[PDB]
């Protein structure tokens, strides 16, 4: 759940 | 002896760097306490010398090996040896003063800086930012080597001090953050260095103040919104604590949990 910072 | 668990950046891999800081996170962490399915780090409050500290041993490719000693408190490091000496930040207190003296106790040469390693601090001594100071595997083998030739007089401070700016983010921040692990990952995968971006340097800033708002959040909501950065520098908020499961591993512990 990395997109956050994308 | 503190629990030790060995890494070495020669050959290293994404997995090898993966079992590495899973293994950092099952001796930080005892089970006990975990919050929103985030685990919390133990009470400093109460906790006994001999559950306090935990070893990290470090080996490179030129066959040199340093020892960093962390805080199961805050996973922060404290200290390191090389050999027959012993280096430590300056420390806060004189609880945390005391405490160190249990850390490498038969080593010929003990020295305690004058500085204490945070960021702030060990950037003036770099003559860098975060910003302009690489992560990778390189940076780290290279970092190891510097800090075990600092007591012959191989490794000037400036040099010292990015060096653990290097080694408290691949280890420290990798275990605090699943998100700064992965970009540690990352850089191993594809044998890059670069330097950490905005999203990186803001989730290290704010780990304290997310852990207490974590801590202290209502039913996981949070009262004040946390400001965080994007990999492109732009600016939002959070609100909750679900957002940030999948990214941060470890907290600091501010209080007790609710009933």
């Amino acid at each position: 759940g990395f997109g956050l910072f994308d | 002896q503190y629990p030790i668990i060995n890494f070495t950046t020669a050959g290293a891999t994404v997995q090898s760097y993966t079992n590495f800081i899973r293994a950092v996170r099952g001796r930080l962490t005892t089970g006990a306490d975990v919050r929103h399915e985030i685990p919390v780090l133990p009470n400093r409050v109460g906790l006994p010398i001999n559950q306090r500290f935990i070893l990290v041993e470090l080996s490179n490719h030129a066959e040199l090996s340093v020892t960093l000693a962390l805080d199961v408190t805050n996973a922060y490091v404290v200290g390191y040896r090389a050999g027959n000496s012993a280096y430590f930040f300056h420390p806060d207190n004189q609880e945390d003063a005391e405490a160190i003296t249990h850390l490498f106790t038969d080593v010929q040469n003990r020295y305690t800086f004058a500085f204490g390693g945070n960021y702030d601090r060990l950037e003036q001594l770099a003559g860098n930012l975060r910003e302009n100071i690489e992560l990778g595997n390189g940076p780290l083998e290279e970092a190891i080597s510097a800090l075990y030739y600092y007591s012959t007089g191989g490794t000037q401070l400036p040099t010292l001090a990015r060096s653990f700016i290097i080694c408290i983010q691949m280890i420290s921040e990798a275990a605090r953050f699943q998100y700064i692990e992965g970009e540690m990952r990352t850089r191993i995968r594809y044998n890059r260095r670069s330097a950490p971006d905005p999203s990186v340097i803001t989730l290290e800033n704010s780990w304290g103040r997310l852990s207490t708002a974590i801590q202290e959040s209502n039913q996981g909501a949070f009262a004040s919104p946390i400001q965080l950065q994007r990999r492109n520098g732009s600016k939002f908020s959070v609100y909750d604590v679900s957002i940030l499961i999948p990214i941060i591993a470890l907290m600091v512990y501010r209080c007790a949990p609710p009933p």
